[PDB]
């Protein structure tokens, strides 16, 4: 039977129109962790304009296993964008757990087109701020 | 395009 750890966070980029316009951005949160006394540590990264010329036209969102005492640790993830009213908007998930290291992030190149993004008309930017929310499912055995 | 891709990759290659 799998042993499952599952914990999430709530990231809000504040001044989001204040990203770079020039490629290569990279934008993280604080590191979070389950409440279980793991040594893990994990972030969440965003490229506003893409990692690459193939998706500049889109935000990169990506989890990134910050620091790990173990050789891996397997786990299934799950993004989302909170609207103005607080609504799940153009979430995304893993479906199979993904190998992590130290060091190792996995996510979604093409997360979001910045044409829907920064369109008034959905509602995903309020106040000038991006709000993403992420559930890490850990996989143990 | 596609307004978001459901497709999973990693910034590096490897581990």
């Amino acid at each position: 039977a799998p042993k499952v750890v599952k914990f999430s966070y709530m990231w809000t980029i504040n001044n989001f129109s204040f990203c770079r316009e020039e490629m290569g951005e990279v934008i993280k949160s604080s590191t979070f962790s389950s409440g279980a006394n793991d040594k893990l540590k994990w972030c969440l990264r965003v490229n506003p304009k893409g990692l690459d010329e193939e998706s500049k036209d889109y935000l990169s969102l990506y989890l990134l296993l910050v620091s790990c005492p173990k050789s891996e640790v397997r786990a299934k993830f799950k993004f989302s964008i909170l609207n103005a009213k607080g609504e799940e908007t153009k979430a995304m998930e893993s479906q199979r757990a993904y190998r992590f290291v130290q060091g190792k992030d996995w996510g979604f190149k093409k997360f979001i087109r910045r044409d829907f993004l920064l369109d008034e008309a959905n509602g995903l930017l309020p106040d000038d701020k991006l709000t993403l929310f992420c559930e890490v499912s850990v996989v143990q055995d | 395009e596609a307004t978001q891709v459901p497709l999973v990759s990693s910034t590096s290659e490897g581990y």
